[PDB]
Order: structure tokens, then sequence, then C-alpha cells
């Protein structure tokens, strides 16, 4: 779930700072640079008292571990 | 001087025609019905209508 | 002066990358007016 979640996340914003124009006229040529197609894992991330077995998990918690790890591994990819 | 509506001298700046544009034109023909806002996108989007 | 360096600078915008997406996908160049020969 977390690799999946930043996956979409940072296509997302991949996709929204892309040229618009460009996009526009890769269309025009049938080289459509396609969008991401929506998801909802907003109900997800807003989880913390999961029950399982007796147990509460935070699902937000491990969510935001998983995350922070896939941040820091494309800063320093970038870098 | 362009951040205000009309420079030293009386003239328009760009503020106020951009001001003027966005409102005239965008949002008017967004209400007419042929442009919608695309929250997924964070933008207007024309509508694949007639015109 | 300024009309030349916006006609250069404006041959940089992302719009002008459209031919080689497109032949990337399916199948001049700035910096040489600068070359002095």
């Amino acid at each position: 779930l977390a690799d999946q979640i930043f996956a979409y996340y940072k296509v997302m914003a991949g996709s929204l700072l892309l040229d618009k124009r460009l996009r526009s006229e890769c269309k025009n040529q049938g080289a459509t640079i396609h969008l991401p197609p929506s998801n909802r894992y907003e109900t997800l991330l807003k989880q913390r008292h999961v029950q399982l077995l007796g147990r509460s998990i935070d699902l937000n918690r491990l969510i935001t571990q998983r995350v922070s790890a896939a941040m820091y591994k494309s800063l320093e990819l970038a870098i | 001087q362009q951040t205000q509506h009309l420079d030293s001298h009386g003239e328009p700046t760009i503020t106020s025609l951009y001001t003027n544009w966005y409102l005239e034109t965008l949002l008017r023909q967004v209400s007419n019905g042929h442009i919608a806002y695309f929250p997924a996108m964070k933008a207007f989007v024309n509508l694949p209508t007639e015109n | 002066i300024c009309t030349e360096q916006c006609t250069l600078s404006d041959q940089l915008l992302p719009k002008h990358c459209a031919k080689t997406i497109s032949q990337a996908v399916n199948k001049e160049k700035p910096g040489v007016e600068s070359m002095r020969k």
C-alpha cells in the first residue's frame, strides 16, 4: 500500500507541472502522454485505529514511515 | 508601477489588463458552460463541446 | 537586442520538444548560433 501510494502521488505531481501546450502538441501527433488514473486513497490515509485481533493499528503512522523513506530516497537519487 | 491599477502616468498596467481578461473572458465563458474546473489538474479545462 | 534575446530564449520552451517525444515513442538545436567558426 505504501509503495503504490507514493508512486501515485509522485506521478500526479509530475503530471501537474508538465507543460500543457506540450501535451496538446503531443496529442495532435498521436503520441499522447496519458494522464494517471484517479484513485481513492484518502480514506486509507486517515485510518488511525484499525482493529485486528484485539490490537489497534495506526495505519497513518506506518504509511508515513514508508513514504518518508521513499522521499529521502528520491532526493538522494536526484542529487 | 505595474502592480497597480494604473501607472504613474495614468495608463493601464498589466495588473488591470490581466484582471479584466480573467474576469470578462475566462470566468464569463465558464459561466456560459464551455469550460469547467478540474480539481484533478488544478486548472480550468475546455469541455469537449460543439463550440 | 532585447528582441533578439527574446527570440533566442523562447526556443527553450517545452512546446518545441513535441517532435522528439513523438519520434521516441512511435518509432536548429540551441547553442549552435553561438558557435563561432
